[PDB]
């Protein structure tokens, strides 16, 4: 004598509380949370794909890789509906420190081009330490791929995906800034 | 020579100007001294020094 | 005397290389970004340098 099993189409972002839907830019391993009515009240949820996302018994969705995945949820009554994750236009992943020309190797040239490539996925998610992985973070300072005058100069820019804290004229071998890729 | 002495004093004055020296950041996000000039003012250094070398050199043979 | 200047000059010049010898400018998000000036122990440590290259010279001169 229940209802209809449904998944609310808007998310809770965790790292900034925004309940909107599902940002179209992704910061690996982000998380927000699904909320499923109807039903005898009971759920269990589940990924289709634990390389894409991940979600625990409470709803708590991660992101562990770029591509789409179903969400499926599931009450006491026997009821299963599926919310589907879109793969996103593109995808933070934080990498090893390393030197500018280092980290444009192991990111095979896919730095962020510009700030608001980075600067956005803060606005979409916050602080990356407010998410389980980058939970015990102080700090996480990104690469920015340099421009013509920063190359001839020897530096490139930097934001911070924890503090945001732009700084422009970053010594490319300095110790302590993440390859940021972006996929 | 004394584009030696001049190199020195070049790159004293440029190290006078924040902007001419990069930049490090700590384990914190944070910016520090790195002790490096940028390239194209290192080489602009250069440039002038050895410049004034022959200047200087060139000139005292002058007899 | 051409010495000591020189002196001094490289003198500086080394001691910026070492970005412990230079007072900062720690902004509010605690970004100590260069001023441009040295610690005033360097400073005053070198002027001494500076100083002995010279008499060192003028010494040598002496000396024939």
């Amino acid at each position: 004598f229940f209802d209809e099993l449904k998944i609310d189409n808007k998310v809770d972002i965790i790292g900034n509380n925004v309940r909107g839907e599902l940002p179209n830019i992704w910061l690996q391993y982000g998380q927000f949370k699904l909320k499923a009515s109807g039903g005898d009240g009971t759920y269990s949820w589940y990924s289709e794909n634990t390389s894409i996302a991940t979600v625990d018994a409470s709803g708590k969705v991660t992101l562990n890789g770029k591509g789409s995945v179903v969400i499926k949820a599931t009450s006491g009554d026997k009821q299963t509906v599926s919310y589907t994750i879109k793969a996103p236009s593109y995808m933070i992943k934080v990498d090893k420190q390393a030197y500018y020309a280092d980290a444009m190797s192991i990111c095979k040239n896919l730095l962020p081009s510009t700030q608001t490539v980075l600067s956005d996925i803060y606005d979409s998610w916050g602080a990356a330490n407010k998410y389980s992985h980058y939970s015990s973070m102080n700090s996480i300072t990104a690469w920015i791929k340099q421009t013509s005058s920063e190359q001839r100069s020897g530096v490139s820019s930097t934001y911070n995906l924890i503090t945001q804290n732009p700084l422009p004229g970053v010594n490319v071998n300095t110790p302590n800034v993440y390859a940021v890729c972006v996929e | 020579a004394t584009e030696t002495a001049t190199r020195d004093q070049l790159t004293k004055e440029a190290f006078q100007n924040p902007d001419n020296q990069k930049v490090n950041i700590d384990e914190l996000g944070n910016a520090i001294p790195s002790g490096v000039l940028k390239d194209d003012v290192v080489a602009n250094i250069e440039e002038q020094a050895k410049a004034a070398g022959e200047e200087a050199k060139q000139q005292a043979i002058e007899n």
